[PDB]
């Protein structure tokens, strides 16, 4: 017996990275999973790198940053590449769900693979939040002061939980220092949790793109999606280059580059770019609490696509009208992204509360429809 | 959702004057546009099989059908990872396209539903 | 004679039937209440807990209303 | 030494009233007691913990 | 409706008990006794068994051959067993021939030879009883659950006794036993199928009627057991299907509880693979056991003394690798006796005893041994209206309330007989006892 | 005794309720009691004894 299988710290690796058995017809969508690993491993190495050059400290935070971009030693790049990366990590995290919910990765026998990620998703919110506090910039203050805010809406106690989370009776020093060792340690959490979901996940194998088995006809993960994995490699790296190249800032708001200011409120407070739908989510609901509830409602709201999808079919590539519908679905989230960073002003506001009622409506009445609906179609279809 | 649910829900239909002549037209459509039968499949190869209930049907199926429906699923995959379509008599022809797997996955579910129902029984 | 058993089914769901469910509901009850005595406790130093709740326990509340003199406070 | 159902003597350790609800009921006190002094003590020692995140004396001045 | 079972009384104080069926052409006569292994100590522990082999080695009349050619001429059949509590003696013949029957029956009870020769000749043939037992797994199993579940007392002894008593046991000891033990209030004379009442009642007048009347005369099925929770591993990873028995204490004959044991045994049932109907049936440990393939078989039983018993299930399995699933899945299904049971499970198990406890009676041995049994442990024969009243009587109440004080979180005996390697110890067999989650 | 196994220890959630509960009264007690032996093992040394002259 060859080694790689009669050891056991060696079999584990085989199993996961080598002798696994593929579906032979995976697509580039497939390719995400490998991306966010390497997003992962790029933003352990620049974060654990800059963690060596930042200072937690709020009185030295912004400088400790404007240090690294000005005196260390390639310090540009390792910032830049850190501040890119959350971007990349966001896009291909985005891609992998869209990924999944297209191709019904959410269905049985894959519920518990899924609803760990959702879980991950959640993670990589925190963790991305409270990393971009740790600049001491403008945004990084009003950001997380608006954000710890939403928590003062839970009943009761609410506004002893924020003072909690602050450590004090404002966004300052304690919360700083404490956000930084909390964005240190959420990406180990995230990276077990990503682990869980794999290990979940090879109990049935990969779905693939025709959602029927693949038990039948099976590739080895190497060398197969082992060269297929570097395509997607080099592009990103292609794309990782035009951002943190030449153009580092093109994905950042200007106001991070003016230190914190408790006195002056910035013009527009908006979050991140990929936080943005559920920002508009949020501002959808004119009540505090129905909006910070329907802000995780819309995430945690993934969790039942397994029950809500009736389809005896997995996945979208033959299903003409879920795929319009899928369409729809994509298209509002994205224009919720979009009314997330908008002035309220009219018309967004009407227009942000309709695409809302879209965004959940999918969930709730047109998938379980359109995929009841579909089910009798390929059935009198085929008679 | 279950096989049986949706075969007593389309045996409704199909019972229905109006709903038929306004709903088997355009299943027949659904189905062109659906575009499975242009990979080699039969509707019924696209049926989520990894359920307890379903792995139970395929093991019913006659050696003859088994070995032919793992044939066209490699077929299939062979299609998905090459990018290219059926041509010729590969394409699933409407005639070809036989509920082979239906009646078994029916007769399995009315047994399993069968089980439920008297599991709950109350004598009176 | 006896032509056919006699029998009913019983609404169920997921396979859970009223009859059996309704032999739980007394236990969820003691579960509340032992999640309810523990959630209380967890929060037993929270100061809003002692302020809102605590306190106001007939006879025992009087533990919880205790203030520092205010020569020895600094605040 | 040969025989299987010649049970081994087990008198030194058996209690004789070991079917009484006072017996099983005087083990789950122990038992009780420690899941007691556990419950006590963790809640004690998460509160105390926990405590040093709410506002340190310097920002409380 | 079954005819009437008439009772009558001798003066000694044996008691003539009989149901007639004009149906058959067959009778069984036979004498029920209220004495068993339970009624040794330890010394003379085997001898109500010995006495079984040389109740057919010869009479002061008949000799062995004699007695052989007599039966032979009768045309039917005698029979004996020796359990713990109970002894049997019967005799299946033709309607004619019940004269000749009873006659042999006084005969090899009252004034058997019990011969010198005799005694010494059996002991090597019950000597050699002792490696050949080894063989018949269900009752090695019940009898180290019967060793162990009480542990150093009378009930915890075996039928065969210990090899050392089979060297040492006489003719002395064994008269002295059958003269303590045999006595007319302690005995019924049994006939069912062709027989008169009033003809047998005439026939136990001239052959049982100079029988020694005890000193204290107690009522039929008159008795202290102290269950230990043990369990004996007999691991043997040279047989192929591993046998486990677990018990709790159980009921009595006469306990309040006797009927509420019944339906809970009911609700959990039997399983055999084998069986065409066993993968469709109820019980939810038989579907669990079916589907996983987890066992061969399993029978409930729930074994009852005059003063105890025994309530619990015994298992045979193939599958060594799950034998851990196996007794997990059962005992949570007995945890559900206690949590779980409503009017769905009693009443269906309430159905099927209900005609169980009729159906069981189907030949004429079965129907004497059914009125010898009742007769020896209740002191009469309970008709079947009042067996259908106390079924009806048992609520899912009392089956709840009845599990929880009898099984829910309580010491089990068990005992292990082959490839369990899979078993667990103790304490997380144990542990199934009660759900953490009720 | 069965009576007090029957209510308190029997059910699970009973028995946790039971633990929880005494738990707390514990917490409380002991708290009170510790205070004061502390007070009394450390007479006259403590700010609340001194305290009293300011
Ligand atoms: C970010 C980090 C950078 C890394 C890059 C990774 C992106 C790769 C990826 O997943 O997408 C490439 C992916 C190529 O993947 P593939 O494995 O060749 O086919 C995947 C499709 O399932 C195969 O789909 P198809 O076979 O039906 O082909 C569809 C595709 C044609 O696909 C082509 O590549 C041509 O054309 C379109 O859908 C275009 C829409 C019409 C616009 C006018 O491009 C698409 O097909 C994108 C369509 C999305 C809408
Ligand atoms: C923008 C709108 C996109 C709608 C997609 C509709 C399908 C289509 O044409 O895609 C091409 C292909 C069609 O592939 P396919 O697998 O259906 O068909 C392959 C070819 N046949 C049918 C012959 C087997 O679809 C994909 O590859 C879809 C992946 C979805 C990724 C979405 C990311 C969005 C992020 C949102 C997160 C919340
Ligand atoms: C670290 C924090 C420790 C918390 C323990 C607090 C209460 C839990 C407890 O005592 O468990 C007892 C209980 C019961 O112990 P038990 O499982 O031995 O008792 C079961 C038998 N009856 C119900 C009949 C008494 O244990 C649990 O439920 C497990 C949780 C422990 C973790
Ligand atoms: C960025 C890093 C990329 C640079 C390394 C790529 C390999 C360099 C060339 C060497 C090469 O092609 O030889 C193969 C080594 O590849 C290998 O053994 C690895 C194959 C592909 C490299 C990385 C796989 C990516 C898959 C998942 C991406 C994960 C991203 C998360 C961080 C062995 O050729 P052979 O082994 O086929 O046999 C053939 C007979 N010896
Ligand atoms: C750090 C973030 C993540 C990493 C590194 C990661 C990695 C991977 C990898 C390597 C795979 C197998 C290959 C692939 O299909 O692409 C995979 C599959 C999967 N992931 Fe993720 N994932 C992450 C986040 C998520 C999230 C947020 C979700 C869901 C909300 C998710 C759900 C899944 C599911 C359902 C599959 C199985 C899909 C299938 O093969 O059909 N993952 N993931
Ligand atoms: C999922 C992994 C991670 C994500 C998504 C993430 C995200 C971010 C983001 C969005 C920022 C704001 C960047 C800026 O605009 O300047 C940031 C800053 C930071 N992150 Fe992370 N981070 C991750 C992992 C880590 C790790 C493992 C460390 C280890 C300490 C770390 C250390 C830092 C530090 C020190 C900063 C502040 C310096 C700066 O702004 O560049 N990060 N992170
Ligand atoms: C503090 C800690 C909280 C622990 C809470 C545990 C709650 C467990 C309740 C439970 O298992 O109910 C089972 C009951 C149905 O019974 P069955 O089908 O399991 O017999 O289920 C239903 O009735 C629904
Ligand atoms: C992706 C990152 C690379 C590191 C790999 C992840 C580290 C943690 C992985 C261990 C978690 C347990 O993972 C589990 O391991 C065993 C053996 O390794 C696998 O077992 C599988 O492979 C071996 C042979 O290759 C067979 O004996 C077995 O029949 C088969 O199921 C499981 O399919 C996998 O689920
Ligand atoms: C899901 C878990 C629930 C949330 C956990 C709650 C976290 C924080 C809760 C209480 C923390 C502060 O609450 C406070 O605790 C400290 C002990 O730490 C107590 O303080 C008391 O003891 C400490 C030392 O033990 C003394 O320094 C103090 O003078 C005295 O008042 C307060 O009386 C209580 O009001």
């Amino acid at each position: 017996m060859a080694l790689r299988k009669k050891n056991s710290l060696l079999n584990m690796a085989n199993s996961y990275v080598l002798d696994s058995p593929q579906p032979s017809n995976l697509n580039y969508f497939w390719n995400f999973g490998s991306l966010l690993a390497l997003c992962l491993v790029i933003q352990l190495a620049t974060g654990i790198t800059l963690a060596m050059h930042y200072t937690s400290h709020a009185s030295l935070a912004f400088d400790s940053v404007e240090h690294i971009m000005r005196d260390v030693n390639f310090g540009w790049f390792i910032r830049y590449a850190h501040a890119n990366t959350a971007s990349f990590f966001f896009i291909c995290i985005y891609a992998h769900m869209g990924r999944n919910i297209y191709y019904g990765s959410y269905k049985t026998p894959r519920v518990l693979p899924w609803s760990i990620g959702v879980i991950i998703f959640l993670l990589l919110i925190i963790t991305a939040f409270m990393g971009y506090v740790l600049v001491f910039g403008q945004m990084s203050l009003w950001g997380a002061t608006v954000i710890c805010n939403l928590v003062s809406a839970i009943p009761w106690l609410g506004e002893d939980i924020v003072h909690f989370l602050w450590g004090g009776f404002s966004v300052g020093n304690p919360t700083l220092q404490r956000f930084f060792a909390l964005h240190y340690l959420m990406p180990f959490v995230l990276a077990v949790f990503a682990l869980l979901h794999l290990i979940a996940l090879h109990t049935a194998g990969s779905s693939n793109p025709l959602g029927i088995t693949s038990n039948v006809d099976k590739l080895s993960m190497h060398p197969y999606y082992s060269f297929k994995d570097l395509i997607t490699v080099f592009a990103f790296l292609l794309m990782f280059t035009l951002f943190v190249f030449f153009s580092p800032d093109k994905l950042g708001h200007p106001d991070n580059y003016i230190p914190a200011n408790p006195m002056v409120t910035p013009a527009s407070i908006v979050p991140e770019w990929y936080l943005l739908p559920f920002y508009a989510i949020l501002r959808a609901i004119p009540d505090k609490l129905g909006g910070v509830i329907a802000m995780v409602a819309a995430i945690l709201i993934l969790l039942i696509l397994p029950i809500v999808d009736r389809s005896i079919i997995r996945g979208n590539a033959f299903k003409p009208i879920s795929k319009l519908l899928f369409g729809f679905f994509i298209c509002n989230f994205l224009l919720l992204g979009v009314l997330g960073q908008v002035h309220i002003e009219p018309p967004f506001i009407v227009l942000g509360q309709i695409c809302t009622i879209f965004y959940f409506s999918y969930f709730l009445i047109l998938l379980p429809m359109v995929s009841t609906i579909e089910n009798i179609f390929f059935y009198i279809g085929s008679l | 959702a279950s096989i049986t649910s949706v075969v007593k829900t389309s045996e409704l239909i199909l019972k229905s004057p109006l709903l038929s002549k306004i709903v088997v037209p355009l299943a027949k459509t659904y189905v062109k546009f659906s575009g499975y039968r242009q990979l080699g499949f039969k509707m019924n190869d696209l049926i989520i099989e990894e359920t307890p209930n379903m792995q139970l049907a395929l093991r019913r199926l006659p050696p003859t059908e088994s070995y032919d429906r793992v044939y066209r699923l490699i077929r299939a995959t062979q299609f998905s990872l090459s990018h290219k379509l059926a041509t010729g008599n590969d394409i699933t022809k409407p005639e070809e396209d036989d509920h082979y797997l239906i009646p078994y996955i029916l007769d399995v579910e009315a047994e399993a539903f069968e089980k439920d129902a008297l599991d709950n029984l109350e004598v009176v | 004679y006896v032509k056919k058993p006699s029998y009913k089914i019983v609404p169920h769901f997921l396979g859970f039937n009223i009859p059996t469910v309704s032999k739980w509901i007394p236990i969820f009850g003691i579960w509340g209440a032992a999640a309810g005595i523990g959630a209380l406790f967890l929060i037993e130093g929270v100061p809003r807990t002692r302020q809102d709740i605590l306190s106001k326990i007939p006879i025992i509340g009087e533990h919880w209303i205790r203030e520092i003199p205010a020569s020895d406070n600094p605040f | 030494g040969k025989s299987t159902y010649k049970i081994p003597d087990f008198t030194p350790y058996l209690k004789k009233d070991r079917n009484t609800d006072a017996n099983r009921l005087f083990s789950y006190f122990m038992i009780g007691s420690f899941g007691m002094l556990s419950a006590a003590g963790a809640k004690a020692t998460v509160q105390d913990f926990l405590s040093n995140m709410s506002a340190s004396a310097d920002v409380l001045a | 409706v079954s005819p009437k079972t008439r009772t009558s009384n001798l003066k000694n104080g044996l008691t003539i008990a009989s149901e007639s069926n004009p149906l058959v052409q067959t009778a069984t006569v036979g004498v029920w006794i209220d004495a068993g292994s339970r009624n040794e100590n330890a010394y003379n522990n085997g001898t109500a068994h010995f006495f079984e082999h040389l109740a057919f080695k010869g009479t002061d009349k008949r000799s062995q051959h004699q007695l052989e050619l007599d039966i032979e001429n009768m045309g039917g059949h005698l029979n004996a067993y020796t359990s713990r509590e109970s002894t049997v003696y019967y005799a299946k013949s033709f309607k004619d021939d019940v004269p000749k029957s009873v006659e042999i029956l006084a005969d090899i009870l009252q004034h058997s030879k019990l011969a010198e020769s005799a005694i010494d000749r059996e002991r090597e043939v019950i000597t050699r009883e002792l490696e050949e037992v080894n063989k018949q797994y269900e009752e090695v199993v019940f009898d180290h659950l019967h060793a162990t579940a009480f542990m150093n007392q009378p009930l915890g002894r075996t039928i065969l006794g210990p090899r050392e008593n089979i060297q040492t046991i006489t003719n002395t000891e064994l008269r002295k036993f059958i003269t303590e033990n045999y006595t007319a209030d302690r005995m019924v004379l049994v006939g069912a199928g062709a027989v008169d009442h009033d003809a047998l009642v005439e026939l136990a007048e001239k052959y049982f009627s100079h029988l020694p009347s005890s000193q204290s005369p107690v009522p039929l099925g008159t008795p202290i057991p102290n269950f230990v929770g043990s369990e004996v591993r007999l691991r043997d990873d040279t047989m192929p299907v591993a046998h486990i028995a677990i018990a709790v204490e159980g009921v009595s004959w006469t306990s309040e509880d006797y009927y509420t044991a019944l339906v809970a045994q009911a609700i959990i049932g039997n399983y055999d693979r084998a069986v065409g109907t066993s993968r469709h049936q109820g019980s939810r440990l038989s579907n669990i056991v079916s589907e996983n393939n987890l066992a061969n078989s399993f029978q409930s039983f729930s074994t009852s003394y005059s003063d105890t018993g025994l309530w619990g299930i015994y298992l045979t399995s193939e599958n060594t690798t799950q034998i851990d699933d196996l007794v997990h899945f059962t005992l949570k299904e007995w945890n559900r006796l206690s949590t779980s049971v409503s009017n769905l499970q009693v009443e269906r198990a309430k159905s099927q005893l209900k005609a169980g406890l009729l159906l069981s009676l189907d030949g004429t041995t079965y129907v004497a041994e059914d009125i010898g049994r009742q007769l020896t442990t209740l002191g009469r024969r309970v008709t079947p209206a009042e067996v259908e009243a106390k079924l009806e009587a048992v609520t899912e109440h009392d089956v709840r309330a009845w599990a929880q004080k009898t099984l829910y979180d309580k010491d089990i005996a068990l005992v292990g007989l082959g490839p369990i390697e899979g078993l667990y110890d103790y304490n997380r067999i144990r542990n199934d006892m009660s759900m953490m989650r009720w | 005794a069965t009576t007090f196994y029957n209510v308190f220890v029997k059910r699970n959630s009973a028995f946790v309720a039971t633990i929880l509960a005494s738990a707390f009264v514990f917490d409380m007690t002991f708290e009170t009691a510790i205070d004061n032996f502390w007070d009394r093992i450390n007479a006259g040394k403590q700010w609340k004894d001194i305290r009293h002259k300011y």
